[PDB]
C-alpha cells in the first residue's frame, strides 16, 4: 500500500535501544519498510 | 406444637479482583495508558540497527 517510510530525524534520539544483535533482513517483511543500505546511502539525506 | 424452619446461613464468594500488573505475564509486555489511542488512526515504531 506504499507503506510508510523511515523517519530520520526521529533516529538521533532513540527511545531504547535493541539488545539482540543479529542479521537482519531474513526477518524481511516483519516490518513493512525495510531497507538495508550498505556503507550509507543517497536517500537518508 | 412448635415447628419452625431455619435459615443455617448464607455464603457468598467474593470474586477475586485480579490486577495484570501483579502477574507474570506482565513482564513480557511493555504496557502504557495513552488516553487518545482513540484518535490515532495509525502508529509505527522505527527500530533502527
Amino acid at each position: 500500500r506504499d507503506p510508510p517510510g523511515y523517519r530520520y530525524a526521529a533516529a538521533m534520539v532513540p527511545t531504547g535501544s535493541i539488545l539482540s544483535t543479529i542479521e537482519v533482513a531474513s526477518h524481511r517483511r516483519l516490518f513493512d519498510f525495510f531497507a538495508r543500505v550498505r556503507s550509507d546511502e543517497n536517500s537518508l539525506y | 406444637d412448635v415447628e419452625f424452619d431455619a435459615l443455617l446461613g448464607s455464603y457468598c464468594n467474593t470474586l477475586s479482583l485480579v490486577r495484570f500488573l501483579e502477574l507474570g505475564l506482565s513482564v513480557a509486555c511493555v504496557c502504557t495508558k495513552f488516553p487518545e489511542l482513540a484518535y490515532m488512526n495509525e502508529g509505527r515504531v522505527q527500530f533502527e540497527v
